[PDB]
RNA sequence: GGAUUUUUGGAGCAGGGAGAUGGAAUAGGAGCUUGCUCCGUCCACUCCACGCAUCGACCUGGUAUUGCAGUACCUCCAGGAACGGUGC
């Protein structure tokens, strides 16, 4: 079985190391698990750096997105084929 | 017709103009709004040009929205409870509908992270000290109707109704 | 709104469907024990249903002895029903079919071969409310009490088997000091069994359950329910004998045992019902804990393969001139392979390969015998189009409105000429 | 195992950037498939302003983030 | 072989793309060559520098092992490859 | 092919991993430092080239400052371990 | 001889792994493949220091897994 | 097919010091409640070393450009600094 290619064309979570999240359809991967992301956008997490800052998410919009495989950790389905 | 999930798992879903995440709802004559929850949270603008919406209530907890684009409308009432439901909204567009009263915009003031509002084609834009009863009600936005606020209409906003 | 009658009516007839179909599956045979389970949980919450219909039954009558007497009085009176038979003329032309008043009910709580589980009930799952490691009332899990109880002894001297061993243990010596840190365990431990208890049972009364070991708790356990012929009495929670049951009563109100050392009546109260709950409960699962030990021993003592089993629980001449073993292939029949050339001829125009056609849309003819590829089809069936003609009339019009020299127009522009004027 | 294509980049002044922040310039003279470079004229810039000239350096290529070109190659 | 990333990677060079290293700096530029283990040379760089100083370079090579990830030009949405 | 399995034997027999066979000999727990700074004190059942590891009977200790910081542990029954993250494996430990 | 071997010979069975980068996900395996890529449906996953979040599938890389919690219901030696 | 650009990881951990400063509604221990005293967890303000310098996004006022294009970002001056990351 090819367990990835079932998930394509799929609006994906990504998740990197540094902890960043990828939002984007999931057009194509290979061996090393790259990723092609259509329409990806990128969430970093915020550190609050206070006691009562509440902890933000910034999302960036980036486009059509080759995410390199020694980046990536776990990805998740968010939704259908657009 | 009243919308349900199904008018959303079919509905147009992209990325807009301004490259936020979109759902499109054009000219669906939908007449309350119910049963949003099923986007699951993917989505930063969700437009309703071309419904027949009496009331902007009905909506549920989605978390990542940043604007709402009510364009002609017919809205009389508004809802009250929307800001514990959208927290983090930055535009709400409420072009032509049918808002007349000044107290009608009073639930407004209550989403904190609000920046942008468009009140444009509405009754309630025709009575005298209208914009600077927006200013002193909801001073969290920075930009009403198109125009910057100014520190002369944030001053002769507090200066009214003391 | 009829609540003396049409309500309570309607209320008492939801009852005698759901004692029906109760009664129903009692009638019926059961086969393994996921679907035995699984129907008496469907049971369990058909009980919950008759019981609030049975609650809102019994909450409206108060209004009704208000209203009795007029209800009673069926001679002066009449024009009620009147004012009401009247109002029932609204809407006529309701041209609709309603058989659904007892059969949405009577087809709500029943079921459809492929799922035996009831439309109210439709969506329930005994996988969200046992692990597989149970299989559904058959075992209990202790792997993961034994992990937590390793961490808790601060040593490995202890195996699986001998984790049980303590488990068998109901009045005798305790495991480890009764004041230590045992009680976080044992609080767990028992939340499980507890809920254990009633999920292998669902047709039994939770709360009749509950209130019967409260009960048994408090005015016996707590009362001196162990007595010896030291030995005389023992008290759970201050942890020592006492000569006589006059020395035992005036403890019971001292500040040692109320409140004024560390293992009191105020402090220890919940450990202490926690651990006659457990044991209560171990000795009405008894059969299963026997059950869990057969099986903890009988994977023990297997092999690896037996462990992931359980896991999973010559007319050579005559063929040659007759053209026999051909390579031939039709791909409009089909993709049907042929073994001879006569065979892919005969095959091109059969049965199955004029209702691929048929099913594809293209429809065959003389010249297209002989396709294989449904490129070339659709041209062939676009060039055999009624070859090039149907034109009867596409000219004859006789337009007067000329009279000189310009009489052009169509067929359907003078008919179109003729319907306007 | 394709040896990268450093062949514009080679006897011209580069600005690499090594992990850990560190920046070294010089001119390129060689390269393996494994991106180690060969610096000639290696001056190594630290977090302070003063620069040490290193000279001739061998750099691993699993260090190298980037490489600027400071000639036009 | 080589995968279909690395082909789209391969299509997108003569285009302006968007790098980020793994130490954060965003080099957006013209993608002159890329390579098969994701090498890119960039002319026309814009780097952010991950503290937002936002310099120019000219023709810098990335290492690939390096790279975070690739912004590649949106009209490459519908490359053949991706299909 | 049986050449590389009479060539792999000897060498976990003679080579650096020859405590891990050792570990599958006479069934001894072994200390595994983690990258994650998590020793483990588990026999091996089963372990490559790459030195992941089969483990029975996981004792995984840890220090987690809350002050002073607590050595919290858990016991992992069975489980698999990927062989990157292995920092140190000695043979015998103390206690 | 390798142990992805031993991993791939695992299907619906619900293990908990431990991430590189601190996370812990708790599913059923519906597949891994050669380079120890874990494919998980019904995934509990919680990053570090977070609430567990929930998935319905997950698709873990080989590299960034740092270990497994495989159940105690399983007989290896049959595995091996 | 674990030795520099992807998959057997170079990742883990901690946020400077002081002050008869302030709070743990329901959640610390000890002097065996309550009141008090002591000690290994935050946030708000003040002081030293607004932790420091940098650039980007952003708010007020003044000010310039009236221009037909497919875009990291776009006038300048001054004040404030809610945000991001870089090196110490």
């Amino acid at each position: 079985s090819s367990k990835m290619l079932q998930h394509i064309d799929y609006r994906m979570r990504c998740i990197l190391q540094d902890g960043r999240i990828f939002i984007g359809t999931f057009k194509a991967f290979d061996k090393h698990m790259n990723l092609i992301l259509c329409d990806c956008d990128e969430f970093r997490k915020i550190k609050p750096k206070n006691s009562k800052q509440a902890e933000r998410e910034e999302k960036r919009v980036l486009g059509l997105v080759l995410l390199r495989g020694e980046n990536l950790v776990s990805m998740t389905v968010e939704g259908p084929p657009p | 017709v009243k919308l349900t999930a199904e008018l959303i798992e079919q509905a147009a879903q992209y990325t807009n103009a301004v490259r936020d995440r979109e759902l499109d709802l054009r000219g669906y004559k939908i007449p309350v709004i119910e049963n949003l929850g099923a986007t699951l949270d993917q989505f930063d603008a969700i437009d309703f040009s071309d419904n027949e919406i009496r009331k902007l209530d009905g909506f549920p907890l989605l978390r990542r929205l940043k604007t709402l684009l009510v364009n002609n409308n017919r809205i009389c009432r508004i809802g009250e409870g929307l800001d514990q439901a959208l927290p983090c909204l930055t535009e709400l567009i409420l072009t032509n509908n049918s808002l007349v009263e000044l107290g009608d915009l009073d639930p407004l003031a209550s989403l904190k992270s609000l920046t942008y509002l468009s009140i444009l084609r509405n009754p309630v834009t025709n009575k005298k000290h209208y914009r600077l009863y927006v200013i002193y009600k909801v001073p969290q936005v920075r930009v009403l109707d198109f125009q910057k606020v100014k520190l002369k209409e944030r001053q002769e906003a507090e200066k009214m109704f003391k | 709104m009829e609540t003396i009658l049409e309500q309570q009516r309607r209320y008492h007839e939801e009852k005698e469907r759901l004692m029906d179909v109760m009664a129903k599956e009692m009638l019926t045979k059961k086969s393994t024990l996921r679907d035995q389970i699984n129907s008496d949980h469907r049971t369990r919450a058909m009980q919950d249903r008759y019981m609030e219909v049975s609650g809102n039954l019994r909450d409206l009558y108060d209004d009704k002895d208000g209203l009795r007497k007029e209800e009673l009085n069926a001679i002066s009176g009449p024009n009620e029903f009147a004012e009401f038979y009247n109002r029932l003329k609204q809407i006529k032309e309701f041209h609709r079919k309603h058989p659904n008043e007892i059969c949405v009910p009577m087809s709500v709580e029943f079921e459809e071969l492929l799922k035996a589980r009831e439309n109210p009930s439709e969506e329930a799952q005994n996988l969200v409310e046992f692990t597989d490691e149970e299989g559904y009332g058959r075992y209990l899990d202790l792997h993961d009490c034994y992990l937590k109880y390793i961490n808790l002894k601060a040593s490995e001297k202890l195996d699986y088997i001998t984790y049980l061993s303590i488990f068998d243990q109901l009045f005798d010596i305790p495991k480890e000091r009764k004041n230590a840190e045992y009680k976080r365990y044992l609080e767990m431990l028992l939340e499980y069994l507890q809920d254990y208890t009633d999920r292998v049972k669902p047709l039994q009364d939770q709360n009749e359950l509950f209130g019967k070991i409260q009960a048994e708790f408090e005015k016996k356990w707590e009362n001196g329910t162990f007595p010896g012929w030291e030995e005389r009495a023992q008290r759970l929670f201050s942890t020592k004998g006492k000569s006589l049951e006059s020395l035992d009563t005036s403890l019971f109100a001292k500040n040692p045992k109320s409140k004024g050392t560390k293992r009191d009546t105020e402090r220890n109260k919940d450990i202490a019902f926690l651990e006659a709950q457990i044991y209560e409960y171990v000795e009405i699962l008894g059969e299963q804990r026997h059950l869990t030990h057969e099986n903890v021993q009988r994977k023990q003592a297997r092999t690896g393969e037996e462990r992931e089993e359980e896991e999973e629980e010559i007319p050579y001449w005559l063929y040659k001139l007759h053209g026999l073993n051909i390579n031939y292939n039709c791909e409009i029949c089909g993709n049907y392979t042929y073994r001879g050339p006569k065979a892919f001829q005969r095959h091109f125009a059969e049965w199955r390969h004029a209702h691929g056609m048929r099913c594809l849309g293209i429809p065959n003819t003389a010249h297209f015998a002989n396709v294989t590829q449904i490129e070339d089809a659709v041209s062939l069936w676009a060039k055999l189009k009624l070859q090039k003609a149907s034109e009867r009339w596409q000219p004859d019009t006789e337009e007067e409105y000329e009279d000189s020299s310009g009489n052009v127009v169509n067929k359907k522009t003078y008919e179109d000429l003729k319907r306007q004027g | 195992a394709h040896p990268p294509e450093l062949k514009k980049f080679m006897d011209k002044k580069l600005s690499l950037k090594l992990n850990g922040g560190r920046h070294v310039q010089g001119i390129l003279r060689g390269f393996d498939p494994f991106m180690n470079l060969v610096i000639d004229e290696c001056v190594e810039m630290a977090t302070s302003g003063q620069q040490n000239n290193i000279g001739m350096v061998v750099i691993r290529g699993n260090s190298i983030i980037m490489l600027e070109a400071l000639e036009r190659v | 072989s080589i995968g279909v990333p690395i082909k789209v990677l391969h299509e997108a060079e003569g285009h302006i793309v968007t790098c980020e290293t793994n130490t954060g700096e965003v080099y957006r530029g013209k993608l002159i060559e890329a390579e098969d283990n994701m090498n890119c040379q960039m002319s026309n760089i814009t780097v952010t520098y991950r503290d937002g100083r936002v310099a120019q370079l000219e023709q810098v090579y990335i290492r690939g092992s390096k790279i975070r990830f690739l912004i590649l030009p949106d009209m490459l949405k519908n490359a053949p490859m991706l299909k | 092919p049986e050449e590389l399995q009479k060539r792999e034997e000897e060498e976990f027999n003679t080579g650096p991993l020859s405590v891990l066979t050792q570990s599958v000999k006479n069934n001894t727990q072994v200390l595994i430092n983690c990258r994650n700074n998590k020793k483990l004190l588990g026999r091996v059942k089963a372990f490559d080239r790459h030195c992941n590891m089969v483990l029975e009977n996981v004792k995984e200790m840890w220090t987690e400052v809350p002050s002073k910081p607590v050595n919290k542990d858990r016991y992992i029954s069975k489980m698999f371990l990927r062989g990157d993250s292995v920092i140190v494996v000695l043979r015998n430990p103390l206690i | 001889m390798k142990l992805v071997r031993f991993l791939m010979k695992l299907s619906h069975e619900t293990v908990t792994i431990e991430l590189k980068n601190g996370t812990q996900v708790h599913g059923t395996i519906t597949g891994v493949d050669v380079s120890m890529n874990t494919h998980l449906k019904a995934v509990k996953m919680t990053l570090k220091n977070r609430e567990p979040v929930q998935l319905e599938t997950l698709s873990i890389r080989g590299n960034n897994i740092r270990y497994f919690i495989l159940p105690d219901s399983l007989p290896l030696d049959t595995l091996l």
